[PDB]
């Protein structure tokens, strides 16, 4: 469909400043940009965006209260630094399914302190030699990766 | 002597295949590299043989 | 907006205006059309002369005004004159433009994003171009060659249509806002408009161009051409590149495109089916159009109706003919006796009675037509034309290139008129038992002979010696044809004539409605059989891919997969409008109701007994996450709904669903037992057979309110319902009734309620109670 008819929709006339969550997964997006946020959203805590056609989130407004993104099954490389200064509280983190070569387009996430866990799974990165370990030591604050802490301990549901 | 040259057209379409007691016959089409390593030896050939 | 008043301002000014409220007032839309010839209506002789002296000019072009300003296209870089401040006396909005002004945008100009979607609009050439890229050339020689004339296809196209099927497909792709009422081909394709309309949205172009380039991507180019060699689309749009009269140039072409074979797949089933019917007795006419209605198959992604794609082609063989016959279908006028073709050319007649006796005395009628009659006919790598005058063969000429094939061209041919005595006293050989009547079907003498020739070879050596031999006089040596089949001989048949070169095949742009029998021969408003049974091969065994035969008999499945498939059919048939329908509830969120309903009670017996409770809990869990919020896939529910009836327990989900004869499905994974796709929205496939969806809501994955169109439907003019646009229909209750647009210049009715009965039962029971 297209994310703007797709937002409208959700908003059941509801304001966009007292909702905590919102999914726009399977939509589209033109030129694989964003389209129809803004700083409106503001008690936001999470966002699922999935299969829209996404390359990039440099247009991403900025979120606070945001601690929960997704990503998937889109094609963005190189843009992780807008992340940081829009979202500085974030702590749960997906990208699988995405267009990821080298570490230093993840190393930006370091400044994330809030982070905790991360999702790589079907990149290029995870097909390196040393590459959970040499993660780790990239980013230490982080606990979790791809579901999986150090000595391999399962996450639990939530 | 081992299996004689072959020719060829431009684009490869057609290809004649010759023995090697014939290519004093056509020592004019073959390529120099091979033209500078046949005359010389021509005097020994027999009819398709070195001696 | 800003612009939107403005265009209400024109339209104010415009009608205050006397003359143009005449004309916006009186009459229909259609007026426009005609408002279109009366203006900017100026030709010229030879363009080529007013071109060279007009360009010739300084500023030769019209452009646009405001296009240039915004496009800060200045009046020169380093002093060349792009453009002048002035107006055309036709536009009146355009200024005179220099040559030099187009090159300047070129180089350096308004730069845009992307321009690939070309790759789209110009398909069909692109497609050329990689056609030939794919070629391998060969040698080129010098001879003569025999070029026959005859009507064929240049351009390659997958799913030929009609022009009314075209013009609604150019809107819903482009002009969605401005569309009519769906039309059957829509809801029936409707993956087609959703690709077509992926690929040209949220995109800066100029439509009509994609209209037009639509219509030539859907256009087989027929023309009527000289040719040799073999016959396919992909060498006739190049033709001119392979030979002519003189000259070769060789090259391999086989392996591209993949078009004949869709062709004798088609053919192969048309026969399978036509077998089939025949079986019965009494009503193989409706088994045959139900085996069709009951049928399906695959062109490279999508599924279509056989009955769809029999009414585009135009295959003129035994089988085909017989199945566009029972569809009521117009076609040519093309004859077909056997394995040969066919083509009257000249003359008339009129059925005629004679006899003959089989063994000894034993008669046996055998019909003959009147007066002289030209006929083309074309078999194998051979032509023919030839006259029949009263039973008998008056002359024939052939251009063919074999023995063999000449020889069985000549004898169908003979066959065909009832020349011989033969057909006048039968041989010996024959007999009652291979007179006719398999099973009571009874045959006349002329496909007995037929089979009796294809049978052996002596008998058609034997039937050709039923022709006049003399011996070849001189001068006509050339022109003469031995008993093997030789240009040339001391002694040769009577009356023929031989020679080196086809014969042009006729032409005719011609159609004829006809009909057919119990016994499967088609008539044509005459005495005269255009095509038969008899005329095809006896049987043969093949494995069709990708296809449909959702028919009991014409189905190999057992009774429990059957079984399977039709429970889902029916569990998808409650996907209609209405309450106790699921989409009500999921609308009102009553994922309980959906356990009670008495289609999965019917499946529940075929689930695994020892764990049909936990397979029960996943499914009702999964149903309320997705009931709840809205965000479900309608594809997930209508899968796993047969597993909620029994009542939860514990135990340990291992991700299958068995069922009770070691079959199972996965929920988010597709399978041989259920599968289905994101491109093709309206079809389930369960143990390969398809089943069609109706259009009465759309999930996350369906698009643009064209899968809520079959839930909808016209109803008696209400002015007190409102008026609404194409994008809030969805926000209608089930039953209520709207007030909306169409097309052009046209406002409806409309109510949330679907009718899934059709015309043509009622038609076909009412007319068969008023025979008695």
């Amino acid at each position: 469909m297209d994310m703007k008819k797709r937002i409208h929709l959700e908003l059941r006339n509801r304001t966009p400043s007292d909702v905590k969550e919102l999914v726009l997964d399977n939509c589209r997006s033109y030129e694989g940009k964003i389209e129809g946020l803004t700083d409106e959203f503001e008690e936001l805590e999470f966002l699922s965006t999935i299969n829209v056609g996404l390359a990039s989130v440099a247009n991403l407004p900025k979120l606070n209260k945001l601690k929960k993104l997704e990503l998937s099954d889109n094609r963005v490389s190189g843009g992780l630094e807008v992340l940081a200064e829009k979202c500085p509280n974030l702590t749960h983190l997906n990208l699988s399914g995405n267009k990821i070569k080298d570490l230093g387009t993840i190393e930006p996430l370091k400044k994330l302190e809030n982070l905790k866990s991360l999702d790589l799974f079907n990149c290029e990165v995870t097909n390196l030699n040393d590459y959970r370990e040499n993660v780790f030591k990239l980013l230490p604050q982080l606990t979790y990766l791809d579901g999986y802490d150090r000595d391999d301990k399962e996450a639990p549901d939530s | 002597l081992g299996q004689g040259i072959r020719l060829s057209n431009k684009r490869k379409t057609k290809e004649v295949i010759i023995k090697a007691e014939k290519m004093g016959k056509y020592k004019n089409l073959m390529r120099e590299e091979y033209k500078n390593l046949f005359e010389p030896l021509e005097k020994y050939i027999q009819k398709d043989v070195c001696f | 907006m800003s612009l939107l008043l403005t265009i209400a301002k024109e339209y104010k000014r415009l009608c205050q205006d006397a003359k143009a409220a005449q004309m916006m007032t009186v009459g229909t839309v259609s007026n426009y059309t005609t408002f279109k010839k009366w203006t900017t209506s100026r030709k010229e002789k030879n363009p080529s002369l007013r071109m060279r002296w007009a360009m010739s000019s300084k500023f030769p072009i019209i452009a646009n005004k405001r296009m240039l300003e915004e496009a800060q296209i200045p009046k020169e870089h380093n002093n060349v004159a792009l453009w002048e401040d002035t107006e055309d006396v036709s536009k009146r909005d355009h200024v005179l433009a220099s040559a030099s002004c187009i090159n300047y945008w070129n180089f350096c100009g308004p730069c845009v994003n992307n321009s690939e979607v070309i790759k789209e609009v110009y398909k069909s050439r692109f497609g050329r171009l990689e056609r030939r890229k794919e070629i391998m050339w060969k040698e080129l020689r010098f001879t003569l060659v025999d070029r026959q004339r005859r009507r064929v296809d240049t351009q390659p196209v997958e799913q030929r249509l009609r022009t009314g099927e075209i013009k609604d497909l150019q809107m819903w792709t482009l002009f969605e806002d401005e569309a009519p009422l769906a039309s059957k081909f829509i809801l029936d394709n409707y993956g087609l408009v959703k690709e077509m309309r992926s690929k040209f949205a949220n995109k800066p172009l100029n439509k009509e161009v994609v209209a037009h380039m639509l219509e030539k991507q859907f256009n087989p180019e027929s023309r009527f051409l000289p040719v040799f060699g073999a016959i396919r689309p992909e060498r006739m749009e190049l033709i001119h590149a392979l030979g002519g009269e003189t000259w070769i140039q060789e090259a391999n072409t086989a392996g591209i495109s993949n078009v004949d074979q869709r062709k004798n797949d088609i053919r192969a089933v048309c026969r399978k089916v036509c077998l089939a019917a025949n079986a019965s007795i009494m009503n193989a006419k409706s088994k045959l159009v139900e085996y069709i209605k009951s049928t399906s198959m695959r062109i490279g992604e999508t599924e279509r109706k056989l009955e769809e794609l029999i009414l585009e082609t135009d295959d003129v063989s035994p089988e085909v003919t017989l199945c566009k016959s029972a569809l009521g279908g117009q076609l040519g006028k093309t004859l077909s006796f056997g394995p040969m073709l066919l083509k009257k050319i000249s003359g008339s007649g009129v059925k005629v009675k004679d006899t003959v006796y089989i063994q000894g005395v034993r008669a046996v009628q055998f019909e003959y037509w009147s007066e002289q009659e030209e006929f083309y006919g074309e078999y194998k790598s051979a032509t023919a034309l030839f006259s029949r005058k009263e039973r008998s063969l008056e002359w024939i000429t052939i251009g063919g290139g074999i023995n063999e094939d000449r020889k069985r061209l000549l004898a169908m041919c003979m066959i065909f008129c009832r020349d011989g005595d033969y057909f006048k006293d039968a041989p010996a050989t024959i007999t009652m038992a291979d007179l006719s009547t398999k099973l009571g079907r009874e045959i006349p003498y002329q496909y007995v002979m037929m089979n009796w020739i294809q049978k052996s070879e002596d008998n058609l050596e034997a039937l050709l010696y039923s022709r006049g031999i003399v011996e070849t006089n001189p001068g006509k040596m050339g022109s003469s044809m031995g008993i093997d089949g030789s240009k040339r001989a001391i002694k040769s048949l009577r009356a023929v004539t031989i020679q080196s070169g086809k014969i042009d095949m006729p032409e005719s742009k011609e159609k004829i409605h006809l009909e057919l029998s119990d016994n499967l021969e088609a008539f044509d408003s005459s005495g005269r059989i255009v095509a038969t049974i008899l005329d095809l091969p006896s049987d043969k065994k093949v494995t069709f891919q990708d296809v449909s035969f959702q028919h009991p008999d014409l189905a190999v499945l057992r009774d429990e997969k059957t079984a399977i498939t039709k429970g889902y059919e029916a569990l998808i048939k409650r996907l209609g409008t209405g309450d106790n329908d699921i989409p009500s509830l999921i609308a009102k969120k009553d994922y309980l109701s959906l356990y009670n309903l008495p289609e999965v009670k019917l499946m529940a017996p075929l689930i695994r007994p020892n764990r049909k409770g936990v397979y029960s809990r996943v499914a009702r869990k999964l149903v309320s996450t997705q009931v709840t919020t809205g965000h479900y896939s309608l594809h997930e529910l209508i899968k796993v709904l047969p597993f909620t009836y029994f009542a939860p327990k514990q135990g340990m989900f291992e991700g299958r669903l068995f069922f009770s004869n070691d079959s199972f499905v996965e929920p988010g994974v597709n399978n041989n037992v259920f599968s289905w796709s994101k491109a093709d929205s309206s079809k389930i496939y369960c143990h390969g057979i398809a089943i069609r969806v109706p259009l009465v809501v759309g999930d996350e994955h369906m698009d643009t309110s064209l899968a809520l169109l079959e839930g909808f439907s016209v109803c008696e003019n209400d002015p007190r319902a409102p008026m609404v646009t194409r994008q809030d229909l969805i926000d209608v209750g089930f039953g209520q009734k709207v007030r909306l647009f169409v097309g052009q210049g046209s406002v409806r009715t409309f109510k949330r309620t679907a009718s899934q009965r059709a015309a043509s039962s009622d038609v076909n029971k009412n007319v068969k109670k008023i025979k008695m």
